[PDB]
RNA sequence: CGCGACCUCAGAUCAGACGUGGCGACCCGCUGAAUUUAAGCAUAUUAGUCAGCGGAGGAAAAGAAACUAACCAGGAUUCCCUCAGUAACGGCGAGUGAACAGGGAAGAGCCCAGCGCCGAAUCCCCGCCCCGCGGCGGGGCGCGGGAAAUGUGGCGUACGGAAG
């Protein structure tokens, strides 16, 4: 299948081929609003692992993120705090830019469901996501009990509450030794039940 | 005159609306009677036909989507008002059909392997 | 004169009344509302007034649908049917 | 301020520990919403096991508790396999599975075999249908006599 | 002022027609305990709020 | 086809209309303001019994929602009489008031009769 | 020059749906102090706590190992008891501080993409007839339309799978 010469091609993006393609849709995708409707996904390939199968009620909306960390939005550079709070510049936002972009495409689009996301370009002050989005209420979705999961009112804004997949990889969550401090549901249900006094009847 | 609901249903369309302004003008010498100084025995009459203009009314406009929603009935597209109002989430719920829909994949795992009336011995 | 004399020129007021709240905390210049604030969808509420919010959230007013919902929910929100007549 | 030969004792309530109190007056009531939730699943599975699925004998980890036997997550699929039970099937009839476990021994191999032959003749087969007996069902009068087993199923004993 | 709007003329005719004493057929009934107007509203104390 | 303009504007693209599968809301409401429902009672008020007596009119109150035009069509349809003009204010009870002048081939006070004010 | 395809971005009171706001005890995602403690104080502590912002649900999140282990080995997640005020962190000061094993409550598992195979075998929608449902579904019947080879559906997913 042509999938699998797709996937490995995408992974030779230092070749004359690919550097050739990154850097023109780069240039294209600058001249487009900050959000906008892609007609298709950029990646056929990258679309099938995350989910996107083609048929009618799947969306799919190009989104850059202006790139770089995040400074401290402080009037003159001023945390009027002690000096482990006087930081500001070098400063780092919990959250990846690929789930940045996933909760532009999702609020902008509140009738919709985010899926998933892939990265498709980055230049010096941008990154480029197309953001798979989906109608829970298009019947090609609403029938299929396979996809009807995110038909469910369960899954309203998943990109909002990191439960896609670029926005899971933020909270420090998985099995065994390094993921001791999300052991429960997250780290805030972690925290509560180390810093909750179990005052038992008897005791 | 006692006005009741019972013998408004089976009367017309046109007979209602007659008996509605006629209510209307009785109901029209009684604001004027209160106004006018005096007529206890009238004051009190004034609710007897603001409740009887209530109920001509409620059969005018109950024999109004008794016919709707029995026009609507068998069309797939019916007005905002004739649609089952439940909660707004309740609305936007799966169907009776769409929650009973098994994969094909799914169907086999209950046919092969249907789960079992079994008991063990001590 | 900062006091009684300064207290005589107050004849133009800031506020009205808002059209959402009700409060007479619609301001005219900046066109917001210091309540519940206004032209901003969404209502003007804070944490760090608990007292504030028991004054206006559900229990406040009439509730005059959400009332028969709390009715309608207990025979399971049923519609269509009326009872058998006499 | 230490007055005495006292214990040099650190307390754990330099936080806001008085909003995060977990008092235990929910657990009579919880005891019996178990307990309530435990005999209306018990009355569901109506002839089978009230405890549920067959777990195997199952050695514990670490040095410290390897002289002791538990009850396991489930089968291995080569103990199913041996014993000669199809891992779709055997979830079924009431056979805790789990793909995850290896085997690195014959004994605990060979032992979760003989407890899948001894389960297989303890157990009694109800027909899909009550009026068509089918090839892989037992008797009328071996069927009469399925009573629910309280306690866990085979009761693992070190 | 003479110059008013439909909103307020109509905040001020709600907050006359509240400004009356309680009919005094109202303390003969079974589970009475209004004694006087208490909510009752005088143009020179209390300035009615705007 | 060639370019006058350097400038490129929006071609008039084709716009159909609303041809819906349903109504929204199935029947059109009422109009709860009638005729009797416009026109709540008359002033038998003194200065109003010499406005009907001296200037030839009728003094109603009437629902505050009301034109000048729908008190006329109102007053000539409940008392089959006709209306020279309408005068509207509204009290500060917060109730509007109409001083309904009627046309002079009508007495009012033998119309005010006919209403049944005394 | 015209005409038909496609791609790409447009406009519509276009046919039909959908989102917004509220509540906010509980839940998820961020953002995030200083009181205070250290008998001062700046790292620490308070505390990822209050406030701020968003998103929900009847629960939420988590979840079927890129795990624990170093045993004769266990086997998703969640919760309870214990481990344990322990290993460890810390002007190694004040203070902070888990995990596994074990005993229980409950117990359930699974689906894709890819790789391939079958003539796209798949899907949404409009017209008429016919049952029929106040969860708009069932059976027809249409050189009726569209999506889709830039990949729909069936088989199949690491426990292996498929074909003969």
């Amino acid at each position: 299948g042509a999938y699998k010469y797709i996937q490995e091609l995408w992974r030779k993006k230092q070749s004359d081929v690919m550097r050739f393609l990154l850097r023109v849709r780069c240039w294209q995708y600058r001249q487009l609003s900050a959000l906008h409707r892609a007609p298709r996904p950029t990646r056929p390939d990258k679309a099938r692992r995350l989910g996107y199968k083609a048929k009618q009620g799947y969306v799919i909306y190009r989104i850059r993120v202006r790139r770089g960390g995040r400074k401290r939005p402080v009037p003159k550079g001023a945390t009027y705090g002690k000096p482990v709070h006087h930081g500001v510049n070098q400063l780092k936002f919990a959250r990846s830019l690929q789930s940045v972009a996933e909760e532009r495409a999702g609020r902008h689009c509140g009738a919709l469901r985010v899926l998933n996301s892939y990265w498709v370009g980055e230049d010096s002050t941008y990154k480029f996501f197309e953001v798979i989005l989906i109608d829970p209420f298009h019947k090609a979705i609403r029938r299929n009990p396979d996809t009807q999961w995110i038909t469910k009112p369960v899954h309203k804004h998943r990109e909002m509450r990191g439960l896609t997949s670029a926005g899971r990889k933020s909270r420090g969550l998985g099995k065994g030794h390094k993921f001791h401090h999300t052991i429960g549901g997250s780290r805030r249900a972690a925290w509560r039940r180390r810093n909750t006094l179990q005052l038992h009847r008897y005791r | 005159a006692k006005i009741k609901a019972r013998d408004l249903r089976g009367k017309k369309k046109e007979e209602l609306l007659k008996q509605l302004d006629d209510l209307k003008v009785e109901l029209s010498q009684l604001r004027v009677a209160k106004v006018t100084g005096g007529a206890a025995s009238k004051l009190s009459k004034i609710r007897v036909v603001r409740k009887s203009i209530a109920r001509v009314l409620t059969v005018i406009n109950q024999t109004q989507k008794e016919n709707l929603r029995k026009f609507y009935k068998g069309k797939k597209y019916k007005p905002l008002d004739l649609r089952p109002k439940k909660t707004r989430a309740m609305r936007r719920r799966l169907n009776k059909h769409e929650e009973s829909l098994k994969t094909k994949k799914q169907q086999r795992k209950e046919r092969l392997y249907p789960l079992r009336k079994y008991a063990v011995k001590a | 004169t900062k006091g009684t004399s300064s207290f005589g020129k107050r004849r133009n007021k800031t506020h009205t009344l808002c059209r959402r709240c009700g409060s007479k905390a619609y301001h005219l210049q900046k066109s917001t509302c210091g309540k519940c604030g206004y032209p901003a969808k969404r209502k003007r509420k804070y944490n760090w007034s608990a007292k504030a919010k028991r004054r206006n959230t559900t229990g406040t007013g009439r509730m005059r649908h959400l009332k028969i919902v709390y009715r309608r929910f207990r025979h399971g929100f049923r519609e269509g049917t009326t009872p058998k007549p006499k | 301020a230490p007055s005495r030969n006292g214990m040099i004792l650190k307390p754990h309530f330099h936080k806001d520990w008085q909003r995060r109190v977990a008092t235990w007056f929910n657990q009579p009531a919880r005891k019996i919403r178990r307990r309530k939730a435990r005999q209306a699943r018990a009355r569901r599975i109506a002839p089978r096991p009230a405890a549920g699925p067959i777990r195997p004998i199952v050695r514990c980890p670490t040095v410290r508790y390897h002289t002791k036997v538990r009850a396991g997550r489930g089968f291995s699929l080569e103990e199913l396999r041996v014993a000669g039970i199809h891992k779709k099937v055997a979830r079924t009839i009431g056979i805790s599975v789990d793909p995850r476990r290896r085997n690195k021994s014959t004994e605990s191999l060979q032992a979760n075999v003989q407890r899948l032959k001894e389960y297989r003749s303890k157990l009694v087969l109800f027909p899909r249908k009550p009026s068509a007996p089918k090839k892989g069902d037992s008797s009328a009068e071996e069927l009469k006599l399925a009573t629910q087993l309280t306690g866990p199923v085979m009761p693992i004993r070190n | 002022s003479s110059h008013k709007t439909f909103r307020i003329k109509r905040f001020l005719a709600k907050k006359q027609k509240q400004n009356r004493p309680i009919p005094q057929w109202i303390w003969m009934k079974t589970g009475n305990k209004i004694r006087y107007n208490s909510k009752r509203r005088h143009w020179r104390r209390t300035k009615l709020g705007l | 086809k060639i370019r006058t303009s350097p400038t490129f504007r929006r071609p008039k693209t084709l716009r159909l209309r609303r041809q819906p599968k349903y109504p929204r809301k199935s029947a059109p409401r009422r109009n709860k303001l009638d005729h009797y429902a416009i026109i709540k009672f008359p002033l038998t008020t003194e200065s109003a019994m010499k406005k009907i007596e001296d200037n030839n009119t009728l003094v109603f109150i009437v629902d505050v929602k009301a034109n000048k035009h729908q008190i006329k069509q109102a007053v000539k349809k409940l008392y089959d009489i006709d209306v020279a003009k309408v005068n509207t204010l509204i009290r500060p009870d917060g109730e509007k008031k109409a001083y309904v002048r009627l046309a002079p081939d009508y007495d009012a006070l033998d119309v005010a009769n006919k209403i049944g004010i005394i």
